[PDB]
DNA sequence: GCAGACACTACGAGTACATA
DNA sequence: TTTATGTACTCGTAGTGTCTGC
């Protein structure tokens, strides 16, 4: 649409540029579509997952996959805390997410898969940041895909599949989704900037993008479609590349972590992060980015990045076992000031 | 079908505030309101068995014998009590008219008051103020921080201490005489130590040692009862060596059919009432073996857990 | 630019007692040939309209086409005071700001006023497709209401079967089934409780229950109420009228 | 067909169920008499509980009586100690139903039901106490069926009522035969080795054997060249790392020099493999060495051990991969 | 029920319905059958591990006081049953007040798994025992004493249970041989006790099986193969080998020996943690450090085997920590 | 074919006789036999025993070959039975080794037929013989009065007492709000043979009984225009509601003096 | 006999507590 | 205030039945 990252999104298997062997599993996959169990897309984030999940449920169904809506349904969990999640329904599919309550995500996995369970012969389920599940939507979909398998079939989307418990990774076929190499990205890059019109003197910058968005495909081409933006669609040689306003924060951050070791340095630390957290950005992607930006600072020993990274595993772990996200930032960040000074 | 003798406890409970036994200047406080007729709003707590109810009961019965009937109602856990339940049975009480001899008043007898409902003590505090003139409460509660703030205000507190060796042992003697028993003071010392400031208990371990062997001695008194699992639990903590620890644990818990929950409870109890060690030691010692707690909870419960906080323990004390 | 008079005050109240429960309230659109009042539910499963004739009137007077969104607890309210012997008036001006309901006895000089502001709905979603029903059939309104409720004294559910010459409404709850069968007959001495049924296609549709106990609350607007049902189509539960009709509109729970 | 090889080859008797076989006698010879125990199944995923259950079932009763005489619950509905105080006394305390002649006939019908109780390790502990003197009270007109993976879960009365039977992981020897016949049946051509790396990639998982080997032929049909399956095409479609990547991994941690690794681990993170696979070739690798002493492996044990309960508990791939290497690399 | 016995499992086909069939607590039992005859039955708090004979004692007691029909004289409850402070103020309250209907005895109330009960029944409680104990009799089965309020636990006489010993265990398993004709090896009772670890209930329920697992039950004797195998624990003879593995050799072949040892018979690597702490537990270890490295990392490990994971990691694990743990020694 | 076959004049009969002890109990075995459809039921509390029995002579046509126990849920039969007219019949058909009912319901008109199984439940409850004792005070007493009096009483008191002395019933309650006295002196009426107090004197009695349970027997007092209670100090009270071929039998526990 | 007029039980929504 | 079941309480309302009256 008017931004570039949907704007070439390719929809068909035929048409994507980005895995010659995942497209080939994929492909095959789809030659068969009868039997086709169900699938769970894990790689890192930002490759094109759900591209290659609605390229795969075209390929099986056909066109009109893409022609979907959006219809609300009505969920009621216990006493009448009354709860509202839409659904972004289609012909031949249904697609979910996890974006209720994360206390809450089970009854919509109970309620809405017994409902659309009832009766080319099934419909698929695509379930989108299927790691954020709590344990218990989990538990009852083992049997809810185990009991009403020739009806419904499920392609279950995740980052870093981990959190997904081991019966459910049990029975689902497990695909990896690999990032591109920087050529990759850079071609991509470039098919967006001969489609489009950018006056660009040396792909030099190309590359600079495709190393600052680290193997992601969305991050690099917004960060392409904004440079080009910023300089009026005229890239430069040495045009600034763009980072998120939470990465500068970060950096900074991690800086005044760096230079100064204080208890007032750790109030401060403590009202950044709770800005961070009050403006909608996960606490464990702000716990690896503290750690990959304190790992990056040269004035470091190997000791200190050794306890550093020790630490971040142990709050790691603590926060995936917690709910206060400020506390166990709070602690990881004054153990990295002990250790520092 | 054959009927049972009464117990022992029930048998024996004190008719007069003379036969009760432990706080001295409390129970003469409560003779004085005898004799006196004024009594206030009184709130009465303690542990469990050391005669809350007992005196209460003894008091309204000297105080009104010919009315106790009429004019006390005695309301408890066992009977619905709420709002309105309780709001209107309490006002039909106090302004029921009903003649006293110039010093008595009604008595409404809240036995067991710490599980009420806010809302009521809300309501009684104005059936409270406003019938003084006619009626009288007297609370009777485990744990006195139940209790709001504006009750505890228009109230005579009472506090109840639990009960020296020399009381219970004297109560203990007179029983013994009165049911005409053989014993041996060893039997009656390990009573007095089991009992541990409790009548009753103490009253129950008696009745069963009599009626199961006959002679009150340490060996068929240490037969019927064990020795309560926080001694052994905080000898077990306090022990010095790891091995010590482990066999005791073992032993006295393990083979003697105790749960490793109850075990690990007991140790947490001893832990926060523990006062010979260092504050630092006992915070410790309270952390991990509530991390030993966590996972005793989540379904591991077995002697290796034990062991290991026991482990961690040592580990502890003898300061790496 | 309305004024509508009853001919007795116990027929508007009787009709609203039906639609209590099946709706909140209704978006009425008056004209000069009659009075119409169609609503949604909350859930958009059941739809009620309404159809007053002028014969039922005794002076009913449309000059323009008059909308009126009301509710129906509140208007209850109004029409408690209404005697066995009291006129219904209803009187509105243009852009009513509130409608004007007059009483008028003839025993008794007392008059009676009552007015009840109009509120908004603006949602006035309509449609009509399905006329022709593959199943008729007649039951009276008692008889319906005591079957369905007793039914739903057993399940949360309620099937409704049709064979030829066997009208079946089937229960399977938890506790156990029941299974009703009643059949088509035509009595001279007792015209009220005649139970007739034409056929043309076998129809199998399974409703729910409180939709149900929705429909049958208006059981006291007609002695007989004819249910046409339908084959894999929803089914519509009309309910007689001296000068109009009443028709419940109601889908089945996903036929297969 | 219609179905995937995994819900295909379900067994239908009890004679289909390889492997465990303490369990599947022991149920067979209760099949001839009627002493059938409140049983509690567990073990590793894919062992074949509920295929075991679904089959005693199926030759208990038939296809006729199971639905009148099985309740099964399972997470998908709530459990809490309200449905399972009464639902399940309710149908406990019922009368069992009536076979008709055909079924006394054929099969031997038990003058009892079953309540399959699948999953039971999520229910709370309230709902197994009340459990418990309901499973205690009606045994003789019905059983009890706990189904679940972690034992620990339930409570000890329950484990003391419920007679146990583990189901053990299916290793390479077990379940050679099951594959083997699928294989036969289905048409798929592979060498000597393809099955025994199919199971050996698996722990104890009879289903992600079946599953591997399902895409393994939709591949070879795609090529559509008619050749055998080769053991790195499945291993390539079961995502394990190959040999010379985790080389370059052991190169990059024995020379020490942080920042390299942390490089490293960037790019093989970004490569988008799973850690756990990762960390179970590196045991592998380290344990089975010759050229590491005691005391390296002594602490690599333990490292690694960390590592993997770190991994089962969610947390960032990334960070506990790199603190893994990290830790390995200052051995 | 239906077709009377031979049809029950052996845990509920040999109830005892005698208290002269519950062996074991012989103290308890001589001393309730002293309460009875006595006439004197005080409030009886009957605590223990499960499966040590609780409310068969209870059951059986209650059968001598009245009789045969001793269900309709008895009001017993459980956490099965809904058991709310209603329950208590209404249930209980009319059964303690009211007389007997069948005969002319005290009323009997059995509050079975009372651990599952809240704090406000047991407060309620508190004072319906005290008030009509006069003809009433109150009988509380706990498996945990903390979750029982203080004032619950003073007002009522504490019988512990205590684990089933060799002797009560032996009789009992010569009992249902002799009644099923079926035969035992001496080592294959020893393992059996072993396998009880003061339960009953499991010591029924492997004999079941393991009379299931024989080709024929007649004419074939029960091994303790065949009990190693029908249970699925481990032989001593393994336990050993793999210690003496683990704590003499190399890795490799400790490794190897392990791997072995595991998937000769499908043998679950908790039962291997605890025959080996079972084992260490009678060591004459040196140092005081080396226990504790044992009982930590072995208790971190079976946490770590209870939540799941990657079996091969997790016996690595083992064999590190014990190998690490023993190079304290020396 | 079927093996019980239990049909009903009116289908109103069994359903009055259901809602008459509904609420008491819950559990209820039928006892079917060739002399009739005999059930006992003991309260939730063990204290107040119902024991139902209808004779062959209260049904149209009745054959059972072979006994059989029917254990029932009072709840799902009482919400079963309102699916019927007064002008319907009823006939209750198992078969042997039943699994549930069938409360086949009929009417004059045969197109009107209505069939409902509800599944039987099973229960263990051993099954008591009563020997029904001398009882030392025997009275009968309008059902109407009875209740009447029942109600008045029970909003004074929790309990009320039954005293017979002299040839005089006397009923007291003594509550919080007041205390109350019922006197009834055993008269006779030549009359009305239904209205007339009668009186058996052999020893005076005095027994205290809960009021719950008190309106809980008075409910199934439309059963019957007169009810006889028979009192015992060593022996449950009994309240017979004679029907028309049987007996409503109230055993009801005093209280501890 | 029928329509209210009443007091009654039952169901539903909401709030509060959860170790001494 | 968030917190996530289960219990207990309180209130309000809707049915449900019975008693007066004409
Ligand atoms: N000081 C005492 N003197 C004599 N008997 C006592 C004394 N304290 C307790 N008892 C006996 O203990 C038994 C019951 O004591 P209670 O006073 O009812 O216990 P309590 O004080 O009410 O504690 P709680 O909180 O109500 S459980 C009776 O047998 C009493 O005789
Ligand atoms: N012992 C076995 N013999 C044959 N096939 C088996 C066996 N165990 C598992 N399978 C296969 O595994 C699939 C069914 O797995 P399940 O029986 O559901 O495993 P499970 O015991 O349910 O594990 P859960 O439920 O995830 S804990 C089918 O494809 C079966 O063919
Ligand atoms: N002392 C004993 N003598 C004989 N059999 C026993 C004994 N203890 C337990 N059992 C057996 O264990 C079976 C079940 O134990 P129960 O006594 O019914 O329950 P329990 O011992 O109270 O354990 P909990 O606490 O209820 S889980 C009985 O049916 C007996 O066969
Ligand atoms: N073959 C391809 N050619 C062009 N763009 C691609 C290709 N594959 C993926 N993309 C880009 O990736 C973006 C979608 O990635 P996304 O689905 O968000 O990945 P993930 O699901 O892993 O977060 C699209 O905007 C699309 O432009
Ligand atoms: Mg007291
Ligand atoms: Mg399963
Ligand atoms: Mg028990």
């Amino acid at each position: 649409m008017s931004l570039w990252v949907d704007k070439y999104r390719p929809k068909s298997l035929n048409a994507l540029s980005h895995n010659e062997e995942l497209t080939n599993f994929l492909k095959s996959l789809s030659d068969q579509p009868r039997d086709l169990p169900h699938l769970l897309l894990y790689g890192p984030n930002g490759t094109g997952k759900k591209t290659r999940c609605m390229a795969l449920l075209e390929s099986i169904f056909g066109p009109g996959v893409y022609r979907l809506k959006i219809d609300v349904r009505q969920f009621v969990t216990a006493s009448n805390r009354k709860l509202e999640l839409n659904v972004v329904s289609s012909p031949y599919h249904l697609e979910i997410t996890p974006s209720d309550m994360g206390n809450n995500d089970r009854i919509v996995i109970q309620e809405l898969l017994k409902e659309v369970a009832q009766m080319h012969r099934y419909k698929c389920v695509i379930i989108n940041e299927a790691n954020s599940l709590t344990k218990d939507a989990q538990a009852a979909l083992r049997r809810t895909m185990e009991k009403y398998s020739k009806n419904i079939r499920l392609i279950m989307v995740c980052d870093s599949m981990s959190p997904i418990i081991a019966p459910i990774k049990s029975r689902c076929l497990l695909i990896r989704c690999p990032a591109p190499s920087d050529s990759e990205i850079s071609t991509i890059l470039s098919d967006v900037v001969t489609n489009e019109r950018i006056q660009l003197e040396t792909k030099d910058i190309l590359k600079r993008i495709a190393q600052a968005s680290n193997g992601n495909l969305r991050v690099s081409l917004l960060m392409l479609e904004s440079m080009a933006l910023n300089n009026e669609l005229a890239l430069k040689s040495s045009s600034p590349i763009i980072k998120p306003d939470w990465i500068i924060v970060i950096h900074k951050l991690t800086r005044k972590i760096v230079k100064e070791r204080s208890v007032n340095s750790l109030i401060e630390c403590r009202a950044v992060l709770y800005d961070l957290l009050a403006h909608c950005i996960p606490a464990n992607i702000i716990l690896k980015e503290l750690t990959f930006s304190l790992l990056d600072v040269e004035t470091l020993n190997t000791t200190n990045k050794s306890s550093i990274i020790e630490y971040s595993s142990v709050f790691d772990e603590r926060l995936s076992l917690g709910n206060k996200a400020i506390f166990h930032l709070e602690g990881f960040i004054a153990k990295v000031m002990c250790c520092l000074d | 079908t054959l009927s049972l003798q009464l117990p022992w406890v029930e048998k024996y409970r004190p008719q007069v505030l003379s036969d009760i036994v432990g706080n001295k200047e409390t129970i003469d406080r409560l003779q004085q309101i005898a004799k006196d007729g004024n009594m206030p709003h009184m709130i009465i707590s303690g542990m469990p068995g050391i005669g809350k109810t007992t005196s209460v009961h003894c008091l309204a019965h000297e105080l009104l014998g010919r009315s106790y009937a009429d004019g006390v109602l005695e309301l408890n856990a066992s009977d619905d009590r709420g709002i309105d339940v309780v709001r209107n049975q309490i006002k039909h009480f106090a302004q029921k008219k009903l003649h006293l001899p110039p010093g008595k008043h009604k008595i409404v007898i809240l036995d067991e008051a710490d599980s009420m409902t806010a809302g009521a003590q809300q309501a009684l505090r104005r059936t409270m103020e406003l019938y003084s003139n006619s009626t009288r409460f007297a609370f009777a509660c485990n744990q006195s921080n139940k209790i709001i703030e504006p009750l505890q205000s228009r109230c005579a507190i009472l506090r109840y201490s639990k009960l020296s060796d020399e009381d219970v042992l004297k109560r203990l003697l007179q029983i013994i005489k009165l049911e005409d028993v053989k014993y041996t003071n060893d039997g009656l010392e390990a009573i007095i130590f089991t009992a541990e400031g409790d009548m009753r208990q103490a009253i129950n371990n008696l009745q069963s040692t009599v009626a199961g062997h006959g002679l009150v001695n340490a060996d068929n008194v240490f037969k019927i009862v064990d020795s309560p699992h926080p001694l052994i639990v905080k000898k077990m903590l306090l022990a010095s060596n790891l091995e010590d620890s482990i066999q005791i644990l073992r032993t006295d818990l393990w083979k003697k059919g105790y749960s490793s929950i109850d075990i690990v409870t007991t140790s947490f109890r001893v832990t926060k009432n523990l006062a010979q060690v260092k504050e630092s030691v006992r915070l410790e010692m309270i952390k991990e073996i509530g991390l030993t707690h966590m996972r005793i909870l989540e379904g591991v419960g077995t002697y290796l857990q034990l062991a290991s906080m026991l482990a961690k323990i040592h580990k502890l004390n003898n300061k790496a | 630019m309305l004024e509508a008079k009853f001919e007795e005050a116990s027929l508007f109240k009787r009709i609203i007692d039906g639609f209590k429960d099946c709706v909140q309230l209704v978006n009425f659109q008056c004209k000069e040939d009659g009075i119409i009042a169609q609503a949604v539910d909350d859930s958009r499963v059941l739809l009620v309209s309404l159809e007053i004739g002028v014969e039922a009137f005794q002076e009913y007077r449309c000059d323009h086409p008059v909308t009126l969104g009301m509710d129906l607890t509140s208007l209850s309210k109004i029409l408690r005071c209404g005697n066995n012997t009291d006129t219904l008036t209803l009187i509105a001006d243009n852009t009513p700001d509130s409608i004007i309901l007059l009483f008028e006895d003839t025993k008794k000089d007392r008059i009676a006023e009552y007015s009840l502001k109009l509120m908004d709905i603006d949602a006035d979603f309509l449609k009509i497709e399905e006329l022709q029903y593959d199943s008729t059939l007649s039951l009276p309104s008692s008889e319906f209401s005591k079957i369905v409720r007793d039914l739903s004294q057993l399940s949360d559910s309620i099937n409704i079967m049709i064979t030829k010459e066997t009208i079946k409404f089937v229960a399977d709850g938890d506790i156990g089934s029941g299974s009703v069968i009643i059949k088509p007959f035509v009595d001279m001495e007792h015209p009220e409780t005649s139970i007739k049924l034409e056929m043309d296609q076998p129809v199998d549709l399974t409703f729910g229950a409180k939709y149900l106990l929705d429909i049958i609350k208006g059981s006291s607007l007609s002695d007989r109420v004819g249910i046409r049902l339908s084959s894999e189509a929803p089914a519509l539960f009309q309910f007689d009228l001296k000068s109009g009709f009443l028709q419940f509109f109601l889908a089945p729970k996903f036929n297969d | 067909a219609q179905q995937p090889w995994v819900e295909k080859y379900r067994p239908k008797n009890l004679d289909e169920v390889t492997a465990q076989d303490h369990a599947v006698t022991v149920l067979k010879k209760t099949l001839k008499s009627a002493n059938l125990p409140h049983m509690l199944f567990y073990g590793p995923p894919g062992t074949g509980k509920t295929s075991t259950i679904l089959a005693l079932t199926k030759e208990l009763y038939g296809p006729d009586l199971m639905k009148s005489r099985i309740l099964e619950l399972n997470a998908s509905d709530e459990r809490g100690i309200s449905i399972v105080r009464e639902k399940v006394k309710n149908f406990a305390r019922l009368t069992v139903s009536k076979p008709s002649k055909h079924d006394l006939e054929n099969y031997p019908c038990p003058p009892y039901k079953i309540i399959i109780l699948d999953e039971a390790d999520s229910m709370t502990a309230d709902a197994q106490s009340a459990l418990r003197r309901t499973m205690e009270t009606y045994s003789g007109v019905t059983r009890f069926c706990l189904i679940c993976n972690y034992v620990t879960r339930i409570i000890d009365p329950l484990a003391s009522r419920c007679s146990k039977f583990r189901f053990k992981a299916l290793d390479a020897s077990n379940a050679i035969d099951r594959l083997r016949f699928i294989s036969e049946q289905e048409n798929v051509k592979c060498d000597d080795g393809v099955l025994e790396r199919i199971l050996d990639i698996s722990a104890g998982d009879l289903r992600r054997g079946i599953t591997l080997l399902q895409s393994a032929s939709k591949g070879a049909q795609y090529l559509g060249d008619g050749k055998n399956i080769t053991s790195t095409q499945v291993e390539e479609l079961a995502g394990v790392v190959p040999h010379d990547i985790l080389i370059e991994i052991v190169e990059k941690v024995k020379s020490g020099d942080f920042d390299e690794i942390k490089k490293y681990v960037n790019t093989f993170m970004k490569s988008g493999w799973s850690a756990a696979s990762v960390v179970n070739q590196l045991h592998e690798y380290y344990i089975t060495n010759d050229n590491f002493d005691t005391n390296f492996k002594n602490q690599i044990s333990w490292l690694l051990f960390t590592t993997d309960s770190r991994l089962n508990n969610g947390t960032n791939e990334h960070i506990q991969l790199l603190n893994l290497l990290v830790k390995i690399s200052q051995l | 029920e239906k077709r009377s016995k031979e049809n029950l499992p052996w845990v509920e086909k040999y109830r005892p319905e005698t208290l002269d069939e519950v062996y074991g607590q012989n103290e308890v039992i001589t001393t309730v059958r002293k309460f009875v005859d006595e006439g004197k039955l005080p409030h009886l708090l009957f605590y223990g591990p499960p499966g040590t004979g609780k409310t068969s004692t209870i059951v059986a007691l209650a059968r001598e006081i009245y009789g045969k029909n001793y269900s309709n004289m008895v009001l017993e409850l459980n956490a099965s049953d809904d058991r709310g402070i209603d329950v208590v103020r209404n249930q209980i309250k009319d059964f303690a007040s009211t007389r007997q209907i069948f005969s002319k005895g005290f009323k009997l109330i059995i509050l079975d798994e009372a651990d599952a009960m809240t704090n406000a029944a047991q407060n309620a409680l508190r004072r319906v025992i005290e008030r009509y104990t006069k003809n009433t009799r109150f009988c509380v089965l706990a498996n945990y004493a903390h979750k029982l309020t203080p004032a619950l636990l003073s007002r009522c006489t504490r019988f512990r249970f205590q684990p089933l010993p060799q002797e009560a265990i032996e009789r009992r398993i010569a009992n249902v041989l002799v009644h099923e004709k079926l035969k035992l090896s001496p080592n294959a009772e020893k393992a059996l006790i072993e396998l009880s670890n003061g339960d009953m209930r499991r010591v029924l329920n492997v004999l079941q099986s393991c009379k299931a697992t024989l080709d024929n039950p007649d004419e074939d004797e029960i091994s303790d193969d065949v009990i190693y195998e029908c249970c699925g624990a481990p032989r001593p003879s393994d336990l050993k080998a793999v210690l003496k593995s683990i704590l003499e050799d190399d890795w490799g072949t400790a490794h190897y020996t392990l791997n072995k040892v595991r998937s000769a018979k499908g043998l679950a690597l908790i039962d291997l943690i605890e025959g080996i702490v079972k084992i260490l537990e009678d060591y004459e270890l040196q140092n005081e450090e080396t226990r504790v490295h044992l009982l930590t990392k072995l208790a971190d490990i079976e946490y770590s085997i209870s939540k799941g994971g990657n079996d091969q990691i997790q016996g690595s694990a083992v064999i590190g920590a014990i190998k690490a743990s023993f190079e304290n020694e020396t």
